[PDB]
Parts: C-alpha cells; structure tokens; sequence
C-alpha cells in the first residue's frame, strides 16, 4: 500500500522450539519478501505511470494535429517525444 | 601434592597423615617420607596445564550430560555424582557432530595426557600363580 517508508520488524520468533536454522532462514525469507514486494510495487507504479502517459500524449497529439497552426505546431513538436524511459 | 598448595601448614599436616596410608585386598600399607619438592612440582605443573586443557575442550553438550541426566535418572552412582558436584526441558543449543568429534578427539588425546602422569611402565603380565603366593610366572613387557 505505500512503498516509501516501509518499517522492519523482527517476527517475534521464539528460541525455545523450533530448530535454528529455520529460524535464520525465516528472517532471511521475510526480508526477501519485503525488499521483493517492495521493489515490485514501485515497478508497477512506474508501469502503470508510464502507460497512461504515453496513452495520454497520444490521444493529445491526436486531437491537436487538427488545428495547424504555429503555436499548435511547437505544441505537437514538444509533445512528440517518446517517454519509455524515465529521465 | 596438588593440596599441598593453596592450604596452611595444620590443614596440609592433616591431609598429608590421610593420604600416606592405602588399603588393597585386605592388606594395608604406608607411603615412607611423601615430602612435597621441585621433582613433583613439575608433575604437577604438567597435570594442571592438562586439567585446564580438558576443562577448555570440553564442549556444551559434554558438561551438560550430568546436569541433564540427573532430571529424571536415579541411582546409588547417580547420587553420589550429583553430591560430589556443585548445586545450582530445552533443545540444544548447538549440533554439530563434525566439530563435536574433533573436538572431543582433542579432548581425548589431553585426558590421555593427563593419565600418563600416574601409569607407571605395564612391566608385568602376569599367569597362573602358585596358591602360596610367593612365585608366579610372567610375561616381561616394556
């Protein structure tokens, strides 16, 4: 629900059962989990974005190519740039 | 030898008239003039540096085999273990048999390093003796 500042935490895990080595690899597995979910997050965000933004600009161009003139013409010159990557 | 040191005189005179007698199969015996010196000081140096070696190898699960059998185990051997030692269930800390048989094997070799100090030379093995006591045949070893 919101990648930015995401908190750890340390699972509550017991010492009196259950054997070590699962419990090192259970912190390990919950923080894998965490940094993953966190990453993928952000990158459907940045997908979606850059989706709608690119449709967006399409559908703009499309509707100014209509009226030829110079400012419209400098519009659609600046708007014609792609965007698939970020910067 | 070992009291010798850490005791005052009375308490060393005490002990020392203990030890000097020994009982075996129903005979007893004296040792004649144990005075402590330089030539046993060394065998206890030696012994001590062993003993401290044994107690330092010795692992978690080692020590804790006594203290953890005593919960539920009851016998005349049990008990008098327990009251020989000081008085104050769970997974084990750690299991790692690759470094617990190394380290038990090092612990091995310095109690044996530490018996050598009172085995004398197996000279002797012994056959059928006559019933008088007096002569026997043997077998010389070492």
């Amino acid at each position: 629900r919101n990648m930015f500042c995401v908190k750890p935490l340390d699972l509550n895990l017991d010492r009196h059962a259950n054997t070590a080595l699962v419990n090192a690899v259970n912190k390990l597995v919950y923080t894998g989990r965490l940094i993953m979910n966190v990453r993928r997050s952000w990158e459907e965000l940045e997908r979606k974005c850059l989706a709608r933004i690119q449709e967006r600009c399409k559908l703009l161009v499309k509707e100014l190519r209509m009226c030829l003139s110079f400012d419209s013409n400098y519009c659609r010159n600046i708007l014609k740039h792609a965007v698939e990557n970020g910067d | 030898g070992l009291f010798s040191l850490d005791r005052s005189y009375e308490e060393v005179k005490a002990a020392v008239q203990q030890l000097q007698t020994i009982t075996f199969r129903d005979a007893t015996f004296t040792i004649p003039d144990p005075v402590i010196d330089q030539h046993l000081l060394i065998d206890m140096k030696t012994a001590c540096l062993s003993m401290s070696m044994v107690a330092n190898l010795a692992s978690e699960l080692t020590m804790t085999y006594v203290r953890k059998l005593a919960l539920e185990d009851s016998s005349m051997l049990l008990v008098k273990c327990q009251e020989l030692l000081m008085r104050l269930p769970a997974r084990p800390q750690h299991v790692s048999p690759d470094d617990e048989i190394a380290r038990l094997s090092a612990l091995f070799v310095m109690l044996r390093q530490l018996d050598d100090l009172i085995r004398e030379q197996v000279v002797f093995t012994v056959c059928d003796v006559s019933p008088d006591n007096k002569s026997a045949t043997c077998i010389f070893k070492g």
